[PDB]
């Protein structure tokens, strides 16, 4: 349940009829087999700091 | 801001800096190629409406770099439901005449889902927020972005600790040390998860900043989410000043 651990989503989550949940990303991002986490699928996503994710990288 | 620090450049991406005929207005935050989040109250006092400048990849306000990219204010939308000159539903969406171009110094900030805003960021303790609002209570503004992390408290414990509605919340130390503060306001409230960073709020306005006492106040723009959503999958309409229905 989305109420608790966010879903365990990375990001968005939305509850379904049932044990079900569906996560989600935002625009920028995909959704991975885990279907908990996103990965950026743009050079600049909103909400990450370049700088710093290359320093990192 | 008041008891912050510098922002290193670049680290501030979404980081808005409104103009008004070459003067600083207020703050902002950038969400999309076109589309800016601020505060009402910036514009309570407009005069001529196509001297609004919008810009981005600002930092060191005595130089200019090249990061810097400046955009006409096409239109501000501000809800039905705000008052000029009080501080309930102090938001306002701004559409640039020309997207921004996206760089390491030009970036936005999520504008997340309400549930995910209400039921997950609204619990994180602290958030960011920046300016190059008043350095000091009556005191001069800053010439380099500044940044202050700041914690949020829950409408009770605001008060106790201490008229906040359900529109705002309070974030902040009562100890008058730390503050955002006059030349900040429209500016973002940043609050971090799992490795991303989201708008949760927008530097309003009250009395004094870093008033012993006191907290500063934040628009809570979750209120908000459904709201802006609908304005930007709207096209423009002539004239600059847009007053939308809220809710
Ligand atoms: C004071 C103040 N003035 N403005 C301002 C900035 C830009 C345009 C306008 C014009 N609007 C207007 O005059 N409306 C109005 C309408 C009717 C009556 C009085 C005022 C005002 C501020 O942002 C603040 C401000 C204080 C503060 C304290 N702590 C955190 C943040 C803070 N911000
Ligand atoms: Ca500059
Ligand atoms: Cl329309
Ligand atoms: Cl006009």
């Amino acid at each position: 349940i989305c109420v608790n651990e966010n879903g365990g989503c990375e990001q968005y989550c939305s509850d379904h009829t049932g044990t079900k949940r569906s996560c989600r990303c935002h625009e920028g991002y995909s959704l991975l087999a885990d279907g908990v986490s996103c990965t950026p699928t743009v050079e600049y996503p909103c909400g990450k700091i370049p700088i710093l994710e290359k320093r990192n990288a | 801001i008041v008891g912050g620090k510098v922002c290193p450049k670049g680290e501030c991406p979404w980081q808005v800096l409104l103009l008004v005929n070459g003067a600083q207005l207020c703050g902002g935050t950038l969400i999309n190629t076109i589309w800016v989040v601020s505060a009402a109250h910036c514009f309570d006092k407009i005069k001529n409406w196509r001297n609004l400048i919008a810009v981005l990849g600002e930092h060191d306000l005595s130089e200019h770099d090249g990061d810097e990219q400046s955009r006409r204010v096409a239109q501000v939308i501000i809800p039905s439901t705000y008052v000029p000159g009080t501080t309930n539903h102090d938001i306002a969406l701004l559409r640039l005449h020309q997207p921004v171009v996206l760089t390491d110094h030009v970036v936005p900030l999520c504008l997340p889902e309400r549930t995910f805003s209400e039921r997950t960021l609204a619990f994180v303790r602290f958030s960011l927020v920046s300016g190059w609002g008043q350095l000091l209570d009556r005191g001069a503004t800053a010439l380099e972005l500044m940044v202050l992390n700041v914690p949020r408290l829950m409408t009770q414990d605001c008060l106790q600790q201490s008229n906040i509605t359900e529109y705002m919340f309070c974030a902040g130390y009562s100890d008058g040390s730390k503050d955002s503060c006059k030349g900040d306001s429209g500016g973002p409230h940043a609050t971090h998860y799992r490795g991303t960073w989201y708008l949760t709020g927008i530097v309003s306005w009250g009395q004094g900043c870093a008033t012993v006492g006191h907290f500063g106040v934040y628009t809570r723009v979750s209120q908000y989410i459904e709201w802006l959503q609908k304005l930007m999958r709207s096209e423009p309409r002539p004239g600059v000043l847009l007053r939308a229905p809220f809710p």
